[PDB]
DNA sequence: GTCCGAAGAGATTCAGAG
DNA sequence: CTCTGAATCTCTTCCACTCCTACCAAGGAC
RNA sequence: UGGUAGGAGU
């Protein structure tokens, strides 16, 4: 079965692999994140409710007052999205919060509160998100690109051989909280652990432990094993477990029970270790020199006197052991230090640090954190308590805690937000184990370590930042002594929250300005993943490794689509199927593999879990049962790919196109061209200005329909039915009964947006693609947006292309276009400009917009009306006056030079309180009549639909064939019905419609007031006049035109039609490319694309010949069936027998100018299939035709490739690039401003150009460029006066920039003098 | 606001913005001569406005400046006639956005065209590094008379034939002209008109035009060849030669002095460059400019007539590729099986796998190239015969027009092993070429290196720019001030031998440099070269015959002149066949010549003798 | 009507060593 | 215990031309 | 206007 929109034009689809999972919603990330942020979400987790609940409980310093919130709600936006866009106001919704205030009795908080206050409060405006995923902030659509950053947690960086030149690795550990201070642990070259808080100066690591009220003995116990030694009568026998010493040489002779098992000076292997373990002789005797090496662990005090024989971390010695012998202590503690296994890292740090008590560590911490201030015990205690264990100053999010526990190999997933002493100790122990060789470092680029932060999370963080200061202000206000003085409304201020949200949404590194030249550009901009922004890398700081593509990018981030240039790799687009995890990481679907069978259920795997399993490749033969016939199916294990047995595999790729982005997947034959050219082609599709008429690609990937419908450009029917009324402005759909709601059933009206300026100054219009009475269902496209054709993304046009050199006009990348391309206007693009005029309130009287302009000709005023505004539809040109704008004393807004287009409409905004000029009256009365007409038309159409649905109720025995006709026109809902209770229902519905039209007229009055009310304006201007010019561009030499496989070029010459090469039948080729562009930059996709395009157009021409002359439907139908059944093993399987024999005619009509072909990115048509398709038509299999020269008339040798290629016109126009200047304005430094074409700037003669000028030995040219054309004002005027008199002299003079520099240096107390 | 890039010193004092300047997209114009350049009518009208005003006042159409300004704004008919007079012989300076070479800015004689794009000469674009893909170029107008004379004498494109970095020519047929010349100068075993005997090149052109003879048919043409045996005199030599029709046709544009041996060969890019250099050496500059224009026109015309095209049937996959792949896979499986038993360690297994795959890739590439180069087999006069193929991709590769051996290897053979981002080599190479499909995994492996190279270039640009700036400033002051120091100290020039073949021939290092001390003949008590003579091609050739390894040469570091170097120590100008002129800014030239190739430079027993001696 | 990363070079210090 | 070496910190610089699109900034009090 | 970023082209 096929949809009705599919019936009219169904694209032939190659591709053997049957897709299991369809492409998800393209913009799911933005919508899902914002819906999570702002919605009624109880229990906390993440959302606005969680942010409200985290902070709002108020503790007052003896204020006795508690303030807490009950609930929050969102008010209806004052204006609709279109109204906000037109007015230039933010599309936001008020945030209403029900706050409660309770104060207890004095010296009595135990009982009920003496006063309980509850009052809804207004907190601020939250900019709501449009349906498509865009934000309207000041009448301009903006998008918030999701940010990618290091996930909160703990990482262990190698820092391998960067310093010390010795090749040693300085292992370090880092803790990154979501909000707090960084904590670092570092290894010095001397094997000493150092701690750095917030990237301050180094500090001994054991200072933190001492600051954690940890005894030195406790530290030794935690970070070191204890070797028990005892004082005995017989040689003072040592205790030594055999398992402790493994794989080390023994200096002493090892005798157990008298018999020697391991001799002195010999290492111990496994057999002696096992022998000793079996013996289990823990006691041993060593020479008195052996004990001297060890270091004591615990404090030992003489029982006789109480003095300290040896404190902790003190090396043992002969006198020390003698004193212990006099002490008679039966237990001697020595730290188990083994150079190969362990390390005395902690012991040396305790040896180095000067602190010996908690207070010493605390004052050292205070000194390091806040230098200069004197050390205070209580202040230091508070500072350390608030650094890492206070909820407000420090917090690890749930994702951060999960990552921390997972890195520390703990089973618990969720824990406290703040750190703990055990956590720090475990981090340091893990770092020590890393140093000893037990464990591995973590790579930063791993996609398990990076996180996705969308608009919802960043908006929530900004809201929290705004809320904390309001909370502080409320706490400060509550400190004042008051009781029931005021409501909990004047206490809070909406300004901090409003500013904190508006600044983020309007002025941020990630609140990017949307580009709307294509539906594809709109889709891609919402799918971007930018590593920059707040809390992220910068272009300069980003290293070489970050820009590289990691092995874990497979299926998560596109390896192809990324901007070439400064930020290469820092910005990249999310892949097709990749959807963010609930924690924040990136996931990709995978087909589960049972025992030898590939199943249907799909598991989304994150980055970490993907490593363990063995995942098969997408391109492997399944044969509709599983059991890959080859027993060496290629699979990619952890970070590597190798062959595996068919049973070893555990997962499968869902589809071939799950690696590339949406933008890069539009390219056909993506697997046949180099990655560089694919990157260029993916980046160039986003800059294709929409053409005058959309033309579907003859050969495409096949997902263009999905990206067209999933954007907001096309109008898609939400409820199916029949098209009651269609028109170039709007479409009205009569909903089918089953989908039609019972209560107040009506018909939905689709209002199309006609020519409107986009962000890139291109036209946006909706074209109705449905006819009158044509049935539609839910989800079919009703109107085509910009650059879409029947619901398919039509970026450019497909034209005949020949690959041959032609008299050097296509030399390196130039393109020669036939004049036939210009003649039929198939590359013409509309451009809408916006010129604004403001009636500023300057001194000497306000500036007025009036018709009479002093000292100008009447011809200028002829175009203007009597009110000083330009007539709608006037063919203005550069310099023509658009508004009066007379200033007391002239300065009238006029069309800038080089602009020539009709003025489509004018919008006038007038300050509330001042008079309205006659054109303002005309505009407001026309808009009021238009609003009245719209309301009356919708009311009449809805009335007709409702009264027709009432007839259906009246049909059931309540009305006859003549009863309704004889009934008066006011009471069709009042008729004798059999049921006698559904009659009461009809009366209720009639009353509901009566009140509904009262509501409609009330909303009409509200709309009239909105038009009548003085719209808000910035202070200092009475009225704002906006004039929209609409210039129609045309192709010409110098324009940039590009294909899809990164083969950009510039138009060189518009060849006449007769000069172009022509084939045997006489059809000229539209464009000739250059063959030399293919072998060097390997993009064979275009050659295969042009062969397939020739095949498609051959099929189209065959059915056109079958249609130009009358042919029976059977012949045409069987030919179309043969064309659709061409593939050897394709999955399309269209049968024309199920068609209605009239829809076949419509399909043939839609196919007569081409046969669309779908070739997925990595499962496209093979060469043999293309040759077979060419043989289906009457075309050569080789794909090359013998062309005849247009002018000479002699046929070319070496048959030349000819075919149809999809070519785009890029936004890099030529009339917007060409510029020139002879004399204009100058700056304060008297150089020309070079605002470019904006203020008639002069091209800058840069520093690297004077080097070339003086390398030639050209002194006079350099002098004139430095002085006479730039800065010497006297030189400038003298040179200008000399030129017009026929003289070409030159007065050098002195540049003004040098004098400015002289004054600048003199301003610093440094004497500059041009001494003679 | 004084220091840094944004300060006065860098932004405003050395980077003053200039009036009388414009910017527009560039496009190729094959109609132009070497010294000319296209210029839009509107751009020319705006740039030359004061000259137009002056001409209007002088002629008398406009009495006052306001009247002339209004008339120009009206762009009346008379204004265009006045404009044509103004820009008749007024050079304009054209430069690209990055100006690395001295040749980054050049002067052209402009011609008025319609449109909004500047038309640039195809041969010039090699020095500018222009690509005609949205490239932009700014124009400047020299106002003063001294500036006009200066641009004409120094900056004009016809003057810049040899780059200052090295004596090699800077203009050379590059992409389509070289392909057309290679197609024209080629031989086919059997072709229409073979075996004919022709009167001269005009007859060959007449035969090819009328279609009676093919462009590649081997014939015997009488050729009038001029050799300047006498000093300043040419003697004609006429003889029958065994050359194709295409070579005979091309002989018409060749100047008088050059011999016929240059045209008779296949004429690849190196051959065309050598022919242009020979013309420059023999007949000077003006014949070289005329010859370059004629070569470009002829190459474009015959490349267009050839109709060379690329198609999916041009890239042929060798028939033995599957067998080689099967053998390599069998060997790697055998090595893996040996590793499974533990007989061979993992590291040596990986090294052996790498070696096996490299050998298989070499075998596949060699088989494909052997099948490609001689693919065409021609049957002539009965028995069959072999010849160099006419495959379009192979014709592009051989002529040097575009592509290389590696590009063809990737198009019709194994792509080879691809390195990981860390630098290690992936065990399994990319078996599939670009003519056939690449599965997802192989595309990912390719994308690794592609992204690494793109980032490398993106940062190479900035690093090279910084190095060039430092070099230019450290050597700004050096200017050839004096003429001779009379010093005797010098450095010793010997060829560099790094344990093998000659890395630099001796004649290349010492060419164009004067000697500090008289060179001693291999015959004892005899001197080959005087003390202070400048070594040139002839002196080096005489030095070649005696072949003395060590020659003392005056150098810049040994120059005893203060605040500058003498003309003798520097030697040849490397851009003209002359000792360097006094006042030349050699420091900036040296710094720019060093810094220009910086973008190309990436960031990241027993002793047995080969030959008897 | 008016007013309050990473890379390098370098300077400073600092720990070893005689 | 002066005094050559090594640790630290500290400053400076990281291409060059455009196309543009926004954000931004001194009052009521005397 | 002017200072900032933001994206893009070579
Ligand atoms: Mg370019």
């Amino acid at each position: 079965v096929y949809s009705y929109t599919e019936k009219k034009r169904i694209r032939k689809d190659f591709g053997k692999r049957p897709q299991v999972l369809d492409v998800p919603y393209l913009l799911s990330i933005q919508l899902d994140s914002f819906q999570k942020f702002i919605e009624q979400d109880p229990e906390g987790q993440y959302g606005l409710e969680a942010a409200f609940r985290s902070v709002f409980p108020i503790q007052s310093y003896s204020g006795n007052s508690e303030l807490q919130y009950v609930s929050y709600r969102l008010g209806e936006p004052v204006f609709d999205v279109q109204e906000c866009q037109i007015r230039g106001v933010t599309y936001s919704a008020p945030l209403r919060v029900k706050l409660r205030l309770v104060i207890y009795e004095r010296e009595a908080p135990e009982g009920t509160v003496k006063d309980i206050k509850e009052q809804e409060v207004y907190m601020g405006e939250i900019p709501l998100m449009t349906d498509n995923g865009t934000f309207v902030i000041n009448g301009t659509e903006r998008v918030i690109v999701s940010q990618l950053h290091r996930s909160p947690g703990v990482f262990f960086d190698s820092d391998k051989g960067k310093t010390h030149s010795s090749g040693k690795v300085l292992y370090n550990a880092r803790i990154i909280p979501y909000r707090g201070s960084w904590l670092d642990f570092e290894f010095d070259p001397k094997d000493n652990l150092f701690v750095r808080i917030d990237r301050r100066r180094k500090l001994p690591a054991t200072i933190i432990l001492r600051a954690l009220n940890y005894t030195t003995e406790q530290i030794l116990d935690l970070f070191f094993e204890k070797v028990i030694f005892e004082i005995r009568d017989n040689k003072l026998q040592m205790e030594l477990v055999p398992e402790r010493l493994r794989g080390e040489t023994a200096s002493f002779d090892i005798e157990a029970n008298g018999k020697v098992y391991v001799e002195k000076g010999r290492r111990i292997t496994a057999r002696h270790i096992r022998q000793l373990e079996k013996d289990d002789v823990k006691l041993i005797e060593v020479p008195v020199e052996y004990i001297a090496g060890k270091v004591v662990a615990k404090d030992y005090i003489d029982e006789s006197t109480g003095e300290l024989i040896c404190a902790a971390n003190m090396e043992l010695s002969l006198d020390l052991l003698a004193k212990l012998s006099q002490s008679g202590h039966k237990r001697i503690e020595t730290l188990f230090t083994n150079d190969l296994d362990h390390g005395p890292y902690i012991s040396e740090t305790l040896r180095v640090d000067p602190t010996n008590d908690r207070l010493s560590a605390l004052v050292e911490i205070y000194r390091m954190m806040r230098p200069g201030e004197p050390p205070t015990r209580e202040a230091a205690e508070s500072l350390f308590e608030n650094l890492f264990f206070s909820e407000d100053r420090y917090d690890l999010s749930a994702v951060g805690r999960m990552k921390f526990n997972r890195s520390l190999l703990r089973e618990e997933i969720e824990g406290s937000g703040i750190l703990s002493k055990d956590d720090i100790i475990d981090v340091m122990k893990k770092l020590i184990d890393i140093r000893n060789g037990k464990g591995e470092v973590d790579d930063i680029d791993h996609l398990g370590n990076r996180r996705i932060r969308s608009v919802g999370e960043m908006a929530e963080n900004q809201f929290r930042v705004g809320l904390v200061r309001v909370e502080r202000a409320v706490k400060e206000r509550l400190s004042l002594g008051d009781l029931d003085t005021l409501m909990p409304q004047d206490m809070i201020n909406a300004k901090p929250i409003s500013a904190a949200v508006k600044e983020f949404f309007g002025s941020s590194q990630l609140s990017q300005f949307m580009d709307q030249n294509n539906p594809l550009s709109e889709i891609t901009h919402k799918r971007r993943i930018s590593a920059l922004g707040p809390g992220g890398l910068t272009r300069e700081r980003a290293g070489f490794e970050v820009r590289d593509v990691h092995p874990t990018h497979y299926g998560r981030v596109c390896p192809i689509e990324t901007p070439e240039g400064p930020n290469i790799g820092l910005i990249n687009s999310l892949s097709v199927y990749a959807q963010t995890n609930e924690y924040g990481f990136l996931e990709t679907p995978y087909r589960k593999v049972t025992d030898g069978v590939v199943t249907d259920e799909i598991h989304y795997l994150s980055a970490i879990e993907e490593g363990n399993y063995v995942i098969a490749q997408a391109n492997s033969n399944l044969d509709e049962e599983g059991h890959f016939v080859e027993d060496l199916v290629t699979c990619r294990s952890k970070g590597e790919s190798s062959l595996f047995s068919r049973d070893q595999v555990d997962y499968m790729d869902v589809s071939t196109q799950q690696v590339v982005s949406v933008g890069a997947s539009l390219i056909p034959f993506l697997e046949h061209d180099d990655a560089n050219r694919a990157l260029m082609g993916a980046n160039m599709q986003r800059q294709a200005v929409p053409t005058l008429r959309a033309d579907k690609p003859l050969v495409g990937t096949g997902m263009e329909r999905a990206v067209a419908v999933d954007s907001g450009v096309t109008a898609v029917a939400k409820r199916g039915g029949v098209v009651q009324y269609v028109d170039a402005s709007r479409i009205v759909i009569k909903v089918n009964e089953d989908e039609m709601y019972p209560g107040e059933a009506g018909i939905d009206i689709y209002n199309l947006t006609k020519y409107t300026r986009s962000n890139q100054n291109t036209c946006i219009n909706q074209m109705p693609c449905v006819s009158l009475g044509e049935p539609v269902e839910r989800g079919d496209v009703l109107a085509d947006g910009p650059s879409t054709d029947l619901g398919e993304l039509a970026l450019g046009q497909n034209m005949r292309v020949a690959f041959m050199p032609w008299n050097g006009y296509n030399f390196e990348d130039s393109i020669l276009v036939s004049e036939r391309v210009v003649q039929e206007d198939r590359f013409t693009t509309i451009h809408i400009q916006e010129l604004a005029c403001v009636s500023r309130d300057t001194k000497l009287g306000p500036e007025e917009i009036t018709a009479d302009i002093p000292n100008v000709g009447e011809a200028a005023l002829s175009k203007l009306d009597e009110s000083g505004i330009v007539y709608i539809g006037a063919e203005v040109t550069g310099g023509d006056i658009l508004v009066g704008k007379v200033t007391p004393k002239d300065s009238s807004l006029r069309v800038p030079n080089g602009v020539s287009g009709t003025v489509i409409d004018v919008q006038v905004f007038t300050r509330d309180g001042v008079e309205k000029d006659k054109r303002a009256l005309e505009i407001e009365e026309m808009q009021l009549k238009q609003a009245k007409k719209d309301l009356s038309e919708e009311l009449q159409i809805l009335e007709a639909g409702l009264f027709s649905r009432i007839r259906a109720v009246l049909v059931a025995g309540g009305v006859e064939a003549e009863k309704l006709d004889k009934l008066p026109r006011d009471r069709w809902l009042e008729l004798g019905l059999t049921d006698e209770e559904k009659q009461n229902q009809l009366e209720q519905l009639a009353e509901q419609y009566d009140e509904l039209k009262h509501e409609f007229e009330k909303k009409l009055e509200a709309k009239r007031r909105k038009i009548t009310q003085g719209d808000d304006l910035a202070p200092g201007v009475l009225k704002i006049v906006k004039v929209y010019l609409a210039v129609k561009r045309r192709i010409q030499p110098g324009d940039k035109m590009a294909g899809r496989h990164g083969n950009k070029g510039v138009i060189s010459k518009i060849n006449p039609i007769e000069d172009m090469p022509y084939d045997e039948n006489g059809t000229p080729v539209d464009i000739v490319l250059n063959p030399l562009g293919v072998p060097s930059r390997m993009n064979i996709g275009q050659i295969l694309e042009t062969h397939l395009g020739m095949a498609a157009k051959g099929i189209g021409d065959k059915i056109n010949a079958m249609l130009k002359q009358q042919q029976e439907v059977a012949k045409l139908r069987e030919f179309i069936q043969r064309a659709y059944d061409l593939g050897a093993d394709v999955r399309q399987k269209v049968d024309l027998s199920t068609f209605s024999d009239e829809e076949v005619m419509r399909l043939a009509e839609n196919l007569r100018k081409g046969m669309p072909i779908a070739t997925p990115v990595f499962d496209g048509a093979k060469e043999a299939e293309i040759k077979e398709l060419l043989k289906l038509g009457d075309l050569p299999t080789s794909g090359q035709i013998r062309l005849y020269d247009g002018r000479t008339g002699e046929q070319f040798e070496r048959p030349v490739t000819v075919g149809y290629m999809y070519m785009l016109k890029l936004n890099h126009l030529v009339d917007d690039k060409m510029h020139a200047r002879s004399t204009g304005s100058y700056s304060l430094v008297t150089q020309q401003p070079l605002g470019g074409k904006a203020q008639f700037g002069g091209q800058r003669f840069g520093e690297m150009e004077v080097w070339a000028l003086e390398a030639y030995g050209a002194a006079y040219t350099l002098q004139e460029m430095l002085t006479v054309k730039s800065d010497d004002v006297n030189g400038r005027t003298k040179m200008y006066k000399n030129i017009v008199d026929g003289n070409h002299q030159m007065e050098p003079g002195m540049p003004e920039s040098f004098n400015v520099l002289l004054k600048e240096i003199r301003s610093l107390g440094i004497n500059i003098e041009l001494e003679d | 606001m004084i220091k840094g890039k944004q300060g006065r010193f860098r932004q405003n004092l050395l980077g003053k913005r200039v009036d009388y300047s414009g910017r527009s997209v560039i496009t190729v114009g094959p109609y132009l001569r070497l010294h000319q350049c296209g210029l839009p009518k509107k751009m020319a009208l705006e740039l030359f406005k004061p000259f137009i005003y002056g001409k209007l006042e002088l002629r008398g159409l406009a009495t006052t400046i306001k009247a002339a300004k209004k008339m120009v704004e009206r762009e009346e008919a008379v204004v265009w006639d006045i404009l044509d007079e103004v820009i008749r012989e007024h050079p304009v300076l054209l430069n690209r956005a990055p100006t690395l070479h001295r040749l980054g800015i050049q002067a052209f004689e402009p011609v008025l065209i319609e449109g909004k794009a500047i038309q640039l000469h195809p041969l010039v674009c090699a020095a500018y590094n222009a690509d005609f893909d949205g490239d932009q170029m700014a124009v400047h107008v020299p106002l003063t008379l001294e500036a006009q004379l200066e641009a004409r004498a120094l900056m004009m494109s016809t003057n810049n034939i040899l780059s200052p970095a090295n004596g090699e020519p800077i203009i050379v047929p590059s992409q389509d002209v070289v392909l057309g010349l290679y197609y024209m100068t080629r031989d086919c075993v059997n072709a229409k008109g073979e075996g004919m005997v022709l009167t001269g090149p005009k007859e060959a052109e007449r035969l090819y035009r009328s279609g009676l003879a093919s462009l590649h048919a081997r014939v015997k043409v009488r050729i009038t060849e001029y050799e300047k045996d006498a000093n300043g005199e040419l003697v004609a030599k006429t003889s029958l030669k065994d050359t194709t029709v295409g070579r005979a046709i091309l002989w018409m544009i060749v100047p008088k002095g050059l011999p016929y041996s240059i045209v008779n060969q296949a004429l690849g890019k190196k051959a065309i460059s050598k022919m242009l250099n020979t013309c420059y050496r023999i007949l000077g500059l003006k014949p070289t400019v005329i010859f370059a224009d004629q070569i470009m026109y002829t190459g474009f015309a015959y490349a267009a007539r050839s109709g060379a095209s690329v198609g999916i049937d041009d890239m042929v996959i060798p028939e033995k590729k599957h067998e080689i792949i099967s053998e390599a896979e069998a060997e790697v499986a055998e090595i893996q099986e040996q590793f499974q038993s533990g007989l061979v360690t993992a590291g040596e297994r990986y090294n052996k796998v790498i070696d096996i795959w490299a050998a298989a890739n070499d075998r596949v590439s060699k088989a494909m190239m052997d099948n490609l180069q001689t693919e065409t087999v021609i049957n002539r006069d009965g028995q069959e015969e072999k010849q160099v193929s006419f495959n379009s991709i192979y014709m592009m590769a051989d002529s040097g027009a575009r592509g290389s051996a590696a590009q063809i290897r990737q198009l019709a053979g194994m792509r080879g092993l691809m390195a990981k981002p860390d630098g290690s080599i992936i065990e399994t190479p990319i078996t599939a070429n670009f003519r056939e499909g690449l599965n997802v995994l192989q595309y990912f492996i390719s994308t690794h290196g592609a992204r690494k190279g793109l980032a490398d270039t993106a940062l190479k640009t900035a690093n090279s720019g910084y190095l060039t700036r430092r070099l230019v400033d450290v050597a700004q002051d050096l200017v050839v001030t004096e003429d001779d120091c009379g010093t005797h100290e010098g450095i010793m020039m010997t060829p560099v031998i790094e344990g093998g073949d000659v890395k630099e021939p001796l004649r290349d290092r010492v060419l164009g440099r004067v000697t500090a001390e008289d060179v001693l003949k291999p015959g004892t008590a005899d001197i080959l070269v005087p003390r202070n003579t400048l070594l040139h091609e002839q002196w080096c050739d005489l030095l070649e015959e005696n072949s003395v390894d060590a020659v003392k040469v005056r150098s810049v570091v040994s120059c005893d002149t203060d605040f500058g170097v003498c003309a003798h120590c520097y030697g040849r100008d490397l851009a003209r066949g002359h000792i360097i002129n006094k006042g030349e800014a050699i420091g900036v030239i040296a710094a720019q010549s060093i810094g220009e190739p910086g973008t190309q430079l990436t960031m990241r027993s027993s002793i047995q003798v080969k030959n008897k001696g």
